[PDB]
């Protein structure tokens, strides 16, 4: 009896931001500037737009025209740094 | 002269030198600017009339003292 | 489907 | 993974350019361009797997490798 009520109830019832996910070799880089942001744990697009400019310039071994690339290759695509996100992770 | 005639401060450099962190990582680890790392280089470098980082670490390294 | 659930209803529970 | 592999010889001209020797006088004393010297010293660099020689200065001398 009950199975034959519960099979019966159906008849009475019822009638992001991909590029922040982006991989790093999208990013197009150096070789070098590739290494060392992986060596400092930079993997994803979506921290990185988050972080700041002075941070990347704190890099030990990235220079002002690592900077410079970087940069020039965010507005090429619309981006830039210290981008504030909401609702972390997408 | 002696790696021991640093003060406390001057010990913190010189022992992070020889730990191998570059200058800014250096002014990462203890959150200062450039300019006083640079300060407490250029002193060391003018009181052990030295060159380069690299000789007096492996001057430091070569007694095993630690 | 009430009717007939209607019946079962002494048994269902 | 192994650096014997190399000439023992260019592991005492290394030890001595870590030593703080200057790439002109390397190339003043070996008898060679500048430009092989600094190919010498880019190879020692990626054959011992290496970004910058202080690290591995400290490695050998720690253990006593060589």
């Amino acid at each position: 009896a009950t199975i034959l009520a519960e099979q019966l109830e159906a008849f009475v019832d019822l009638r992001f931001d991909p590029i922040l996910l982006r991989p790093v070799d999208d990013l197009e880089l150096t070789v070098r500037s590739a290494n060392c942001l992986k060596a400092e744990a930079i993997h994803y697009i979506g921290d990185l737009v988050q972080r700041t400019e002075v941070e990347l310039l704190k890099t030990p071994n990235l220079g002002k025209k690592s900077l410079t690339e970087i940069k020039d290759v965010l507005a090429s695509r619309g981006l830039s740094l210290g981008m504030r996100l909401e609702n972390w992770p997408p | 002269r002696d790696v021991n005639q640093l003060t406390p401060r001057e010990r913190d450099i010189l022992k992070l030198i020889a730990q191998g962190l570059p200058n800014k990582m250096i002014a990462r680890r203890l959150d200062i600017t450039e300019s006083t790392v640079k300060v407490h280089v250029k002193h060391m470098l003018k009181k052990m009339k030295l060159k380069s980082r690299v000789e007096a670490a492996v001057w430091v390294h070569q007694e095993r003292i630690f």
